[PDB]
């Protein structure tokens, strides 16, 4: 029902900056939530940041302050800028759509993941 | 991956319920929409399994209210608090009624304590400058005083509704927020194709008092939103050819234009009821392209 | 394949009453035949009973009305939720809907004369376990709060709201003459430590002080979709297990009979905590000596 | 979901009796109407007999009082007993069932035809 496509991941050293991008497919664009998550070693998945077709954005306290995401509705495609990337940011990182259907209930649709 | 076929329910017209009313199908309509604005916040789901606007799955809470009620004083009237987040990026509570008119109902009142139930005449008014479901409070104007309590659990429960046909006016939004704009509503809907028109599921409201219009319009079937919430589908085209089979003789009466939006064109040119058998119903055949010519029926 | 639609319990809609379905209750079922006639569908999609699909044409009454002249009472003549005539030679036991238990249903009869649209409405009620409720023979009676406005020859609706009543207690539908046909069959727990899984609502309630319990064997979602599917039982016994969604814990697992209700393994009286996302979803087919882990 | 076995197709001479039989098989047995039908070389498919549980028959016009069915609720059988048959009988014999399923709407339940010469 809904695709979705990752790109603009990669390793940095301290000091490094990066940026992710997240192009959603739908057959018709909805009202939804898009962000960015992160998994790491042996760790269980935590939120990095969240926006929705409003505007409203979530950050997670730990990249808050240093981490930006902004959205375009008419693509529908989110960005999430990472700058000052330190080594407790290494992790694979995931794009997520949730809006209005059954998938809701699950977690909403998932990219592949970085 | 492999896609999961779509399918429509196999049920008549008789036997589905309207979406903007808790009450059954009763025909077939079809009429040019340009001369208003066709905007229903009820019954809006796109066939893959997306709804829309305030369309929620059960159909009994259409157009009901819960919550806890204050008397007005020296009036019957009574305000209810509706059981709400504002934030949710919807245009409304979900179920709220998207027409402006006067609905007649029963509120029914239980008091904790002990047990005892109420109920009374109740009625609200949509386009009434106290309707503002948005931000969690409407008005009904009761039979009592002093019966209803405060702070008990309270249910308004829909009938019907209540110049001949100068009311209810079934394409006129509520302004969800008060009198001082709509937010996150679901699209207008108009057919992009010429000689082609909407089909309206159509349904005659209940009446109480007056001479009401009684005519209630809805796009898609509440049975139809809750298959396609239920089998998520994905749309390969833009439109799905529906054919209205005969289930008896195999004989296909029309066709029409199911959109991946959640509405249905048949070709067709004025005001016209279709008669159909009463056994017949839709049947899914094929996705067809942007070019696809109906072939018009009678 | 047979499955189950993925719904919470306060999404889907009881069965006996057109109202939202609020928890799950367990219970001893010797001291009362449950024996509803409303929400019985077998699993392969066949209606039982005076069970149909609408959900909103629930104990609602059709037909056209005549006065009781000195009275504030009414007598309709039943037709059809199609506007057809109610032909009592179908082998059901009472027209689709009818209402399955003994008690007052209040709620409004509207009516509206087809040339000019004029249009009334008026707080009715109507008593299941009446000697003049005979729905069987096409006749029912209602209470009403005038003895001037309703018409002849003109459509009525009545709409139910709730009850001013014995729930497992059927009414007699041609009267207190005869007995009534075509019942579908009692349910009972046939396996030892097993008990009945009732879908569970509470009716309003608009005088008085009446038990407004309501205990449904399958909600209407489950009919309907039983119904469309049409999906033959392989085994005596649908395996079904309560999951949450959030984590997929498996709460409890209960059994499907292919007649149509639901049992689990407890004892006592018990209103279920469940999460509020959960649903039940089909696993598989196994058999009627199936032991299943004891329920929290 | 439900399935239909027929039996007691043949040849008779202008005059001569013959008897169909059909066992239904259900998980559940419903109300039900048991009946046959019949349809001749380049005909429409016709109707000529029913019965309820409750044991309502009908017939068609053409064979009435030549042709009586019967049925048995315990077995769930029904049975077709036709005398006096025409060579304007000959055709191929189905048998149907119709319960309150979805099914019913395009006609039932069939069963494998018994040709009748």
């Amino acid at each position: 029902q809904v695709k979705l496509q990752q790109s603009g991941g990669g390793l940095v050293q301290p000091g490094g900056s990066l940026r992710l991008s997240c192009a959603a497919s739908e057959s018709t664009i909805s009202i939804n939530t898009l962000g960015w998550y992160r998994q790491a070693p042996g760790n269980q998945r935590e939120l990095v940041a969240t926006i929705t077709t409003g505007g409203t954005t979530n950050y997670a306290d730990s990249v808050k302050g240093r981490f930006t995401i902004s959205r375009d509705n008419a693509k529908n495609t989110v960005y999430l800028q990472m700058n000052n990337l330190e080594p407790g940011d290494t992790a694979v990182y995931y794009c997520n759509l949730k809006r209005r259907d059954l998938q809701s209930r699950f977690g909403g649709y998932w990219g592949q993941g970085t | 991956s492999r896609t999961k076929p779509f399918s429509v329910p196999v049920l008549t017209v008789e036997e589905m319920t309207n979406s903007r009313f808790p009450i059954p199908l009763e025909k077939l309509f079809t009429g040019p929409s340009s001369a208003f604005v066709v905007q229903p916040q009820n019954g809006r789901c796109t066939t893959d399994g997306v709804l829309l606007g305030t369309t929620q799955l059960s159909p009994v809470n259409i157009c009901t209210f819960r919550g806890d009620v204050t008397h007005i004083t020296g009036s019957r009237n009574y305000t209810m608090n509706l059981a709400y987040d504002p934030t949710e990026e919807i245009p409304a509570p979900l179920g709220t009624p998207d027409f402006v008119g006067k609905i007649q109902g029963v509120l029914t009142q239980t008091t904790r304590t002990d047990g005892s139930t109420r109920g009374h005449k109740a009625t609200v008014y949509t386009g009434s400058a106290d309707f503002a479901p948005k931000l969690g409070r409407v008005q009904f104007e009761t039979d009592t005083d002093r019966d209803f309590e405060a702070n008990q659990n309270t249910k308004f429960t829909p009938v019907g509704v209540i110049t001949h046909r100068n009311e209810p006016q079934q394409w006129v939004l509520p302004s969800y927020s008060g009198r001082n704009h709509n937010v996150h509503l679901a699209p207008a809907v108009a057919p992009t194709f010429p000689g082609e028109q909407l089909l309206f599921f159509r349904s005659t409201m209940p009446g109480c008092s007056g001479y009401p219009n009684m005519d209630l319009d809805c796009l898609l079937p509440q049975e139809w939103v809750q298959y396609f919430y239920q089998e998520a589908a994905p749309a390969q085209s833009d439109v799905a050819l529906l054919r209205f089979v005969n289930p008896d003789t195999g004989r296909v009466l029309f066709e029409c234009k199911l959109h991946k939006s959640g509405y249905v064109t048949v070709a067709h040119t004025g005001q016209h009821d279709l008669v159909i058998p009463p056994n017949g119903y839709f049947r899914f055949d094929s996705w067809v392209n942007q070019f696809y010519t109906l072939a018009p029926m009678g």
